[PDB]
């Protein structure tokens, strides 16, 4: 039952206690997966469109 | 009108409580893995307890506490006594053990070994017995080359205990026996033993010349209904009950089975729960907690009572099914659930 | 000084940013039209309280904070709400149709028409710090922006800010709050794309705070306005040591340094005590060791788990009011000999203790009462693992049917980000049972 | 700002849609005239969701009325709200449909459908944010069935992310104008199951038997049918018309009610239904066991028959929200048979402060069951009794159809039937 580092100031205080010792994607590529999914939704809407025209 | 869910299809017990269950009527069973229910029986591994309690409205319950594995597995109970305060420094009701690692994988090798020399060396008996978890895998032996060989060759945890050389032998016969307790203990962690327990008992005559035959030595069901060939002579299926083992003790030893075993035996059930009811009390959690317990106790010719191992999915004899799992439904399902005497239950007081 | 910018994405982040800045406004002495009379360094000043606060020529004291959301009834509210003073118009953003609880969505389809003007918004606030530390995110997991916007938000800070820490407030979804059944997709998705850029994440279930109201409370039913104002109590113990003098946790790094010693496992459990219904008579004061005994208790917890059954990896102590060191250790002891705190064998079995003497300020006309001296502990358990488990296996119920899966595809994502997010949670899953269990 | 706009075609469409305008108009506080005289701001606050603002703080539904015959439209115009409606909005042909889809999807139809675009194209260019539109029409006869459907074609090319949500009245024999009521329903469902996200479905029958014998009303009419549908109409928008997080607009409602996108088709319930005893309070167990009791629903499906893939449920009235929870929590664990158990928490409530006229409390039903496989199974049977003897084909095959179409038309509703039954398994 240790106490160290104990800091005091006006507005409170801190220490620790010890019981025991111890025993990215780059910018390019996340333009490439919005437009990646932007894409297959311009697909996804042409089939529909021809579908449609169909 | 209660819902519960099966997932363990071979517990006899609960299958009889949910039997008794659909008797009533106002209980319904869901599929396995319909969440919405009230009661779970549910699986004797990696029963998932975190996914309890989470349900809007629904007061959940499960027939296992999460935790008591310290308690039923031959490992744990025996590092559990040796370290917590409560049970270690004065647990004269526990054989003296020690947990040992085969050598292919903290172990207690070295302290074994040492106290075996002291006995050794002082003309004290020196026998031993190794068993684990795993097994139907047993073996007595007085030499401790033996019993140390004997684990290498496996793959798991072994414990060795001291072997109650000086067994207390009914008669005639003279043969082994263990008894067996069922102690239920409720989501209140109210502790209640069964009043009928059993004797399992040894078709042979006890030999203490020859370890080699584990017939006279052990009192397993299995064992004496496959290798013993007196099975059945003395009581049936091997099992007596209460009322004629209390009957001996009059006849022959001039005491009753209270005074002589009971009360060690409602001690021992009330050190081991309380010690572990601060890890495994669902007082404050979100879903609630209970479970029957199978206790095993060996007795010597002094009637002092010893703690074998306690057993987390018992089994339950054929006669003594009806009126348990009754029980069980009564003091632990409708206490919480309650249905639109003379407790078959001894309560055993304790301080929470 | 050091800098702390404040992101609230979707209508749970905007709200419970609404209810922090209330709070903080209400401790620090600012009024609603941003003045603040203790302050006597007119239109500057590096103080503590300026790492979430900065300061214009006549005085006024506006907050380092982001409101985005895809849809503008809630940034409405702080528009014209009690704090409308507080912000300029250039730190509230809203859209005109939100993200309909598809992660996908509010991700890719919105998000990415949306994501330029935000950094835009953000970079302005960075430019008046001198020494940025860092990001508070708040933000819901089911709701369409709250998952799918911050975890693409999160992407992109880490390219314009590599150095800087981020720390995330999120809401754990409980259906007892909840229309949407497609939230543990939104959970689990989220997770997967931001695990590795937030350094340390704070996670709320809806579910703990909903019964700390009822059973506290005794509010029947609560709202929004309930659960968010206890919510912003927590974090405001969890950032008073950056707003205060102070020598624990006094900038983000710390957090990561203190509570996650493993990149990954980086969800501390936030326990808090006492709640006192404010309708009461008059309550008996709880003591220390009773308030410090509490934090061991599942019932006020920010996640329902059980932490006996876990390992700590570390532990914070953060203290309000009338409290000193003395009565912390003596308290600390007499938990240890009765409760079951197990930690990990690579840690050491210690205690980072911070005492502030300010006692929890309330809001008038709140619920909470005034209490002389409260705690919130933050523990890393393996316990927190159980949250997962359940989310994960409400994500495995409906993704065996593909369920719901067709409204993501149509949106532009591919079915396989589904299993390939699940995999990583099956990763996260083992690596706190590696960590835990024997 | 998220405007829907509305469109009623064909005289059951015109008929239902006039009176829906005639109870929210009321529950909003606008008169005949389209001035407001409510008195909470409640009523306000979601208006411009189905009415547009004009001067003289006058408020005009965004309501397009659509005819192929003059008839059914003079009533409305001279009906009791009938001065509410934009003149502009009033799209009628001469001809009339004669009951026939290939009349109002191909022929007569399609000379008018240009011009009906042509109102929709202007309500859309004043919406500052349109979430969708919602038809009411019914499917047994040949303008709301075929031209109606024709509609919903054209707008989805227009407008293809935008939410498709019709209101659709099922033939029943019991309650026929014409045998060919099976040919048309089965034409237009396959243009449902293709370009609607979510349609309610109401089977005469059930509003028939609704009527006769839960309202004892010995003698029931297509107004007595009307009111049903009206003030269901009512419930099921009462989540769009009023404040509220819970099914906030018609893409968050679709999400949450729709597992797989051709499975669609709700059956909608009501309560109370009291006959003319109608001044009892009712309780809040007594709303939940009658909102999910069958005969409160119209579909005339059995949900014993299937399995609730989810369900929406919301209540109006000042009540006990707490105790809502306790009895919706109470159904739910109590038949948890008939809701799958692979959608967790598929069982979501609302609650609404503002009561419909005339009732303290209500409570409103929206399911998702597979059991509608049944009000398919019906349609199926009966096109096929006539057309494995291509009876009455002349009508259509006149219009310019040949019988593959009826074919291709028979199998995609077999398949639909057939993608039910897997689910209830
Ligand atoms: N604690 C708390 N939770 C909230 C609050 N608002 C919403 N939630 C929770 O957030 C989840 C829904 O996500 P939202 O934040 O509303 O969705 P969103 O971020 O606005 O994204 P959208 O789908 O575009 O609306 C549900 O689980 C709600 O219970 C709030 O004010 N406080
Ligand atoms: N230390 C000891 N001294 C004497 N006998 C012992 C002993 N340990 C075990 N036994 C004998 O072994 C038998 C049971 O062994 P054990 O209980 O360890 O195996 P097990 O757990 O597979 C049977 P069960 O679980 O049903 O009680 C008992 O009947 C007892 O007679
Ligand atoms: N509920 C209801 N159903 C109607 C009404 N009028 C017609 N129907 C039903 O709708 C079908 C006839 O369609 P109808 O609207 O007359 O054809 P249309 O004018 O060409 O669109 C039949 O099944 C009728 O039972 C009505 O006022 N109410
Ligand atoms: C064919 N048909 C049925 C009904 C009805 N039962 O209500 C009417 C109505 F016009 F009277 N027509
Ligand atoms: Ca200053
Ligand atoms: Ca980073
Ligand atoms: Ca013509
Ligand atoms: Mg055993
Ligand atoms: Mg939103
Ligand atoms: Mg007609």
């Amino acid at each position: 039952m240790e106490v160290i580092e104990l800091n005091k100031c006006t507005s409170g205080q801190s220490f620790e206690v010890i019981l025991k010792p111890p025993s990215d994607p780059s910018l390019e590529e996340i333009q490439k997966k919005l437009e990646a999914a932007e894409e297959r939704r311009k697909y996804q809407e042409a089939e529909l469109l021809k579908h449609l025209a169909e | 009108m209660y819902t519960f869910v099966v997932r363990d299809e071979n517990s006899s017990v609960y299958a009889e409580v949910s039997r008794l269950l659909l008797a009533t009527g106002q209980w319904k069973r869901l599929r396995k893995d319909n969440p919405r229910f009230n009661l779970m029986l549910g699986e004797r591994n990696r029963l998932p307890f975190g996914r309890l309690g989470h349900e809007p409205g629904l007061v959940q319950l499960v027939n296992y506490y999460r935790g008591a594995d310290k308690l039923c597995r031959k490992a744990s109970l025996v590092k559990l006594i040796k370290t917590s305060p409560e049970l270690s420094e004065s647990c004269t009701w526990f054989p003296e053990s020690y947990v040992i690692y085969p050598t292919n994988l903290t172990d207690e090798r070295e302290v074994f070994l040492a106290a075996y020399n002291r006995r050794r060396e002082g003309r004290e008996g020196n026998v031993w017995i190794a068993k684990s978890s795993a097994g139907a895998g047993i073996l007595i032996s007085s030499e401790a080359s033996e019993l140390l060989d004997f684990i290498d060759e496996q793959g798991q945890v072994h414990v060795i205990q001291k072997y109650l050389e000086k067994p207390l032998l009914l008669e005639p016969g003279h043969r082994k026996f263990d008894i067996r307790s069922w102690v239920l203990v409720d989501h209140l962690y109210n502790i209640y033993l069964y009043r009928e327990g059993v004797l399992r008992t040894s078709s042979e005559p006890y030999n203490s010349a020859n370890f080699q035959d584990k017939t006279c030595h052990l009192t397993n069901h299995c064992i004496q209904k496959e290798y013993s060939k007196n099975y059945g002579r003395y009581e049936e299926g091997n099992e007596m009950f209460f009322e004629e083992f209390n009957q001996y003790l009059m006849d022959a030893l001039n005491t009753t089975l209270e005074n002589s075993i009971l009360l060690q035996i409602k001690h021992i059930i009330r050190s081991c729960l309380m010690c572990i009811e601060p890890a495994i009390s669902t007082k404050h959690l979100h879903y609630q907690s209970f479970q029957l317990f199978g206790f095993d106790f060996m007795v010597d010719e002094e009637l002092k009572v010893w703690l074998i191992e306690v057993n987390g999915a018992p089994a339950c004899a054929q006669k003594l099914y009806a009126e348990l799992c009754q029980g069980i439904v009564d003091v632990a399902i409708s206490s919480v659930f309650p249905l639109a005497p003379t407790s078959i239950f001894i309560k055993l007081h304790h301080h929470h | 000084m050091r800098e702390c910018i404040s992101i609230h994405v979707g209508q749970a982040g905007v709200q419970i940013g609404n209810a922090c800045w209330e709070l903080y406004c209400l401790e620090h002495g600012i009024q609603p039209d941003g003045q603040m009379p203790s302050d006597k360094t007119i239109g500057g000043g590096d103080d503590s309280f300026n790492t979430f606060f900065s300061e214009t020529g006549a005085g006024k004291h506006v907050p380092r904070a982001v409101f985005v959301d895809l849809e503008p009834t809630v940034i409405d509210e702080v528009r014209t709400g009690t704090y409308r003073q507080l912000f300029h118009p250039e730190q509230l953003i809203t859209g005109k149709e939100d993200a309909a609880n598809n992660y996908a969505r509010g991700h890719y389809t919105i998000g990415k028409e949306i994501i330029d003007l935000v950094l835009d918004r953000i970079r302005k606030l960075a430019d008046q710090c001198t020494g940025l530390q860092g990001f508070l995110v708040f933000h819901s997991f089911g709701g369409g922006t709250g998952s799918g916007f911050t975890s693409l938000l999160m992407e992109r800070l880490s390219v314009d800010y590599g150095k800087k820490s981020k720390l995330e407030f999120s809401i754990y979804p409980a259906p007892q709050v909840s229309t949407a059944v497609v939230e543990p997709y939104n959970s689990i998705l989220t997770t997967h794309t931001t695990l590795e850029h937030s350094d340390c994440a704070f996670m709320v279930d809806n579910e703990a705070i909903y019964d700390i109201c009822r059973r506290n409370l005794d509010i029947e039913r609560p709202t929004y306005t309930n659960l968010n104002r206890l919510i912003s109590q927590i974090v405001s113990s969890i950032t008073a040591s950056l707003r205060f003098d102070g020598a624990l946790n006094v900038d983000l790094t710390e957090f990561q340094t203190n509570l996650v010693p493993y990149p990954r496992i980086h969800f501390p459990l936030a326990t808090y005590a006492p709640v006192i219904s404010a309708e009461k008579a008059y309550h008996e004061q709880l003591s220390v060791a009773e308030i410090t005994n509490a934090c061991f208790e599942p019932a006020n917890q920010m996640v329902k788990c059980d932490p006996r059954h876990g390992k700590y990896m570390a532990c914070c102590l953060l203290y309000r009011g009338d409290v000193v060191p003395k009565d912390v250790n003596a308290a600390i002891a007499t938990i240890k000999t009765k409760r079951s705190i197990q930690f990990v064998d690579w840690c050491p079995t210690g205690f980072k203790v911070g005492i502030n003497y300010q006692p929890p300020t309330v809001v008038p006309g709140g619920d909470l009462a005034k209490v002389q001296r409260a705690v919130c502990m933050l523990s890393n358990t393996t316990a927190i693992a159980e949250a997962w488990a359940r989310l994960d296996h409400k994500f495995d119920l409906m993704y065996a049917k593909r369920a719901f899966v067709h409204w993501y595809v149509g949106e532009g994502m591919e079915e396989g980000e589904f299993s390939e997010a699940r995999e990583d949670m099956a990763a996260l899953e083992k690596d706190y049972e590696e960590v835990g269990v024997d | 700002m998220r405007e829907i706009v509305h469109i009623q075609a064909g005289q059951c469409g015109n008929q239902i849609g006039a009176k829906f305008w005639e109870v929210i108009s009321d529950e909003h506080g606008i008169d005949p005239t389209g001035s407001y005289h409510g008195d909470s701001d409640l009523q306000l606050e979601r208006i411009n969701v189905y009415y547009n603002e004009a001067t003289g703080n006058k408020y005009v539904p965004r309501a397009i009325l659509v005819d192929l015959e003059p008839g059914t439209m003079d009533s409305v115009r001279s009906g009791p709200f009938g001065q509410i409606f934009r003149p502009d909005n009033f799209v009628f042909g001469q001809s009339g449909a004669g009951n026939n889809w290939a009349k109002g999807h191909y022929t007569e139809g399609a000379e008018l459908v240009d011009s009906v675009l042509d109102v929709v194209r202007k309500e859309s260019e004043s919406c500052d944010c349109l979430q969708g539109f919602q038809l009411t029409h019914s499917l047994g006869g040949g303008t709301g069935s075929g031209m109606g459907t024709l509609l919903i074609s054209k707008i989805r090319e227009e407008y293809p992310d935008r939410i498709m949500n019709t209101f659709s009245v099922m033939p029943s024999p019991k309650v026929s104008d014409t045998v060919v009521e099976p040919y048309n329903a089965t034409l237009s469902v396959h243009q449902l199951v293709e370009n609607t996200d979510e349609t309610y479905c109401i089977d005469n029958e059930a509003l028939y038997d609704i009527c006769f014998r839960t309202l004892k009303l010995t003698t029931p009419t297509y107004g007595d049918l009307n009111h049903l549908v009206s003030a269901t109409m009512s419930g099921v928008t009462t989540c769009l018309r009023f404040p509220g997080q819970l099914n906030a607009d018609l893409r968050k409602l679709a999400v949450n009610m729709v597992p797989f996108p051709r499975l669609h088709f709700f059956m909608p319930g009501f309560a109370p239904l009291t006959s003319r005893q109608q001044y009892r309070a009712l309780t809040v167990p007594e709303l939940t066991q009658q909102m999910f009791d069958s005969k409160n629903m119209m579909a005339a499906c059995d949900p014993r028959h299937g399995r609730y893939l989810t369900v929406a449920a919301i209540f109006r009235g000042r009540m006990s929200m707490k105790e809502v929870d306790e009895q919706m929590l109470n159904v739910q664990n109590k038949n948890s048979s008939y809701f799958v158990e692979w959608i967790p928490n598929n069982v979501k409530t609302a609650v609404c402060d503002i009561p419909p006229r005339g009732l303290k409390m209500s409570a409103t039903f929206i399911g998702n069951s597979t059991a509608i496989q049944e009000l398919f199974k019906r349609i199926s049977e009966q096109f096929t009794a006539m057309f494995r003897r291509k009876a009455f084909l002349h009508w259509y095959t006149g219009e310019g159809m040949d019988e593959m179409e009826f074919t291709e038309a028979e199998s995609n509703m077999n398949d639909l039937v057939s993608e039910y039954q897997q689910y209830q398994d």
